[PDB]
């Protein structure tokens, strides 16, 4: 071998195309989102199973932080892209902001702390 | 008469909650409306002084029902000093140690809810 | 080798830091960092800001951030331009941090500090 | 100035003369005194109060593994070096092995999970 | 960027299979991706195998002789002994505990190490 | 007659519960009797079936009560009659659940378990 | 550590091969291989600089090919130069020389230096 | 203090605002020249009495290349810029390729191997 | 990025060292090197003692160690001791570069010196 | 492949299990068996020819320090284990002090100024 | 022959140790008012060989392949007749690789041998 | 009458030689020694203000025949007789005087200094 590559930047975990950052500690959504926005990447975004797989995986046993928000209990969930979500794994509770946890996909308020998952293309 | 909810201060016939989470004025309002709330409006010294006595966390500033929309109650009637100790802008009212201080609406700050009953 | 941080500092990589017990104002809380040869917390990576927010815990706290005002640009204490990495909440001349990052008040306003220096000699 | 130091090696954390290292996830007793132990550490030990105040701090809200055990629920509480806790603040629960919760210190079974906290002398 | 159903930490390339197998074939699997069974250098390395191994027994690159003999890499350069290995078989495997070992024969998940690299 | 553990198998008049703790034979044992049980003793075809449909986690090899001692140069089950007629080989060993069959392990391995309650 | 095997020098944590004879382009990449080595490939200019002390007075093969004249100059990789130093001549194959690095024929004979990473 | 900052890349040594690089073995002008140029420098300018004095002391007993040349002996002097030299310190012999020596400013043809400085601004 | 040292100094990887251009006693060139915010020269790598003896060229130059007495051991100006990786030559309390390597003097002797301070900010 | 390795520190060069260390710049006898000891090394010893002709290749045209000395002219040439020297390859001069130069090995006072080479093991 | 060149015959050879293209190895030997070698025969090219030393480098000489011509043709300039330029023939410069006669690429750098 | 070795200074019937070399003052005595010289005693001010005027390198301190010893408790020439204030400023101990500057000073006999080595005609 000649020459030794990187798949993503340092604390950052690649799976093919894609560069994931798993926090150490909880915080709320909004320094989460501002955290993942200051490395150029967005609260995670999984885009098949095999990403969510990977994600509900690396986990572990922390309620985590994705990039899926609604505007109310009445109006559809979105990403940050603000494209709607295909709703393939729907979301338990009735609340604004997304998490993943054991059981898949639940919801709560703005301020609750959570661990986070950035997500960014390679 | 009905009862205070759960985990809420009691005082006369009035409900307190003094939230650990922290936002802007406007964010602040928003919480105590779906809390089925509104920010506090002090009616004495004796509710500030029983207020004061039971945060605990006496070194963080909390939002109150009053801003520079002059000074104005969300109730909504005007304010009367018989005292807000800062500087007037598009302030909006805290409590920040024991005293009532004039600060930016944009702050990050906690509240505090009251309910009437 | 090493050098162990002073009496009530962190130690975190090749900085030292204290997170005060007592609020104040931006003023005082600048001049005691200045008088520990220290500044208020300025962090240049993602790391130093992890532990910023990680160990400030639930105390809203002062770092050195300050504006001259709201249409002057954010400066350290070095009055070297901030990054803008993490845009700072509200309308106000002096930065702290907050459980949503970093937000702003008036000078006379009372927070907590983090004072931020080099471990060196 | 003309030197600069470091007081703990990378990851780790300074408090006057010791170094703090704080887990990323969780694990069972066995690994985690395993882990410290390759680090030329061992499980955590609070000498005074400053030590311990820090610790319950910097964890956030994680249950954390700290160096006490006892031989069963009649045995007094040891540390790693096999010296007798002090008993200041007296541990909850009547399982064997010491983790530090919001609290202050309770007990479980060797294999529970949670993060863990290894510490040595700078 | 690493191939697909790989993980990248670093500068390594990282393979979880799916499927379990015996230290024989699973040495084999890992040859023909010009990789070798998982190796760790660092506590970084070792943390991340053991946090995405979840609750799987899977096989990294420790052999032993026999039981009076000392573990080695798949480069034949003798362990360190930082995390000492659990029973006394010739085969290792990362569990929940940290490093165990089992014989030739059983079957176990596995993880492929390699450099990205050209 | 009672019924099985909140959240243990039932199959004919036996309790299951599959551990996601691993360690030793010796110590597998010592968690069964901790829970007032003791390891599986594969009476027919038909449980060890129910048992393979019923585990999910496949991928995993799990203890059970049957062991080889030099003593009696035999395999013997813990309850404790010798087994009649184990895919593997016999030194120091113990039984254990490898896919879809018994296999027989080093005791120092470290293995998940199966528990029996008898109704 | 770990030394470089016999006829090698290690640099950094690079382990480099200065042949004893000459040979074509295509003899001499295969005997790179051979060695689970490749042309040498130069990475900063710490590596340059070894490689033209150690060169000595020996014109020598290095990794650089083109497809032709008109054609970018690519590493064995097919990872194209970054052209720091520009190669001097008109055509497909590279050497080092006192002059920095220059192009040949590939059935000329010149010496040759093989670069692998140590590990 | 707060953060510390290098004047120069790695291998550089820093004067004011210039960056030179010493060589650590003797080469021609030819490569001496490509080699700076790489690194987006030049063979070393002096552009006042400091520079020079500097130079002259670092570059130790070793005669060495600077960025003066000459088209032929009836020609001026100019730097790699084309800008005429000042000669202010007058070069010795009638040669093309000017080096420092112990004695001042010499010249060689092409060809003759020494040391080498380049140089490059900050 | 790239912070250049100020004029007169010379800037080797993160730090910033100074050559007198007259000598003086080691008392004296301290106090010199305080006022420009910066210590008597340290040397932490190979390559920094390397600089400081090509640069040095043939002038005899006061360095930041001290020594109490020949039965005591060297110190830095922080007063860390030092690793004693160059053994420092003769029988007295303060030292200085020379074309052995490091030897030894009395505070009144004359001596070129060298400074040395971070490029810190 | 799947680790990576060394062979030498930082501007050291291996050749087998040897590891050789070029200086940059001359200096005297003392200080230069100093700065080697320093580095756990001593001035370049040779074993072999292949040794040998590394350091005859890569010391280029600078008259470099080793590790050979002698009591007076009429007294046998030694390493600095004490050990004698083989005379494989006569020294050059009736001096005390060895050094390498494009000839083979000659000899000079402790004072003299010259490159040198350090060895150590690997 | 002067100082220090080699003495063969009635010809004096310098085998230079700076390479370049062959253009530039003219110029060399015309500043050394001589011209590239010209091998009159099997018995100076033995010698050549024998006297180099430094026989794992390839040396420029005077013959030259050019389009006008169609022909190799030495720089004296007589068509070279084979009594053998082992390669390949386009705009090429002939150079003494190994024990051959080898057709190179005349931007290529090589050292040369100057005769007078 | 014979005359000054080649590169010495010459002065009424005395040669001087002043080293750019530099060791203690019983190192100073053997290069005298070897020379066939000894170390230089000042025979009056002329003397003195000769060598200052031709020494240059005026930033530098050299070794003399002057040694204070305890066992006489007064500063003895090695010639040897005792010194006379016809003045030696610095402090006594086990010292050596060296030309400091313009002046005689008193230093430590370990101290690394140059030397002048004296050879007599008469
Ligand atoms: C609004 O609240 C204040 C006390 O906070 C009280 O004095 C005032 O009477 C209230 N206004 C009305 C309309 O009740
Ligand atoms: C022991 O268990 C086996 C089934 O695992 C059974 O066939 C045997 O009869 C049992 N022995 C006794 C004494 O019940
Ligand atoms: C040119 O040189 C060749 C030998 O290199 C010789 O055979 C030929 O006769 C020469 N031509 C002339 C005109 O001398
Ligand atoms: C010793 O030297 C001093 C001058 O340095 C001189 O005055 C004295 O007479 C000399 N002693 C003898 C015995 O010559």
């Amino acid at each position: 071998m000649n020459k030794t590559y990187a798949a993503c930047p340092q604390n950052w975990i690649g799976v093919e195309n894609k560069c994931f950052y798993f926090s150490e500690y909880p915080s709320n959504w909004t320094f989460a989102q501002a955290f993942c926005m200051a490395q150029e990447a967005q609260l995670a975004r999984f885009d098949n199973q095999d990403e969510l797989n990977f994600l509900m995986r690396y986990k572990a046993n922390f309620d985590s932080w994705i990039g899926l928000h609604r505007e109310s209990s009445e109006h559809p969930w979105k990403w940050t892209d603000n494209t709607e979500y295909n709703n393939t794994i729907p979301i338990r509770g009735e609340e604004r902001f997304a998490y993943l946890n054991n059981n898949g996909i639940s919801s709560t308020r703005i301020y609750s702390l959570r661990m986070w998952i950035c997500s960014k293309l390679n | 008469k009905l009862e205070c909810p759960q985990d809420w201060l009691s005082h006369r016939d009035k409900c307190f909650h003094v939230s650990q989470v922290s936002n802007t004025w406007k964010e602040g309002r928003i919480d105590c409306d779906k809390k089925g709330a509104t920010l506090l409006l002090i009616q004495d010294q004796e509710e500030l002084r029983f207020l004061l006595d039971s945060i605990k966390e006496k070194y963080n500033s909390f939002w109150i029902g009053l801003s520079y929309t002059n000074w104005k109650w969300i109730n909504g009637t005007a304010f009367n000093s018989d005292i807000t100790g800062v500087t007037e802008n598009g302030s909006c009212a805290a409590i920040s140690g024991e005293k009532v201080t004039s600060e930016g609406c944009s702050s990050d700050n906690r509240w505090i809810c009251q309910k009437e009953l």
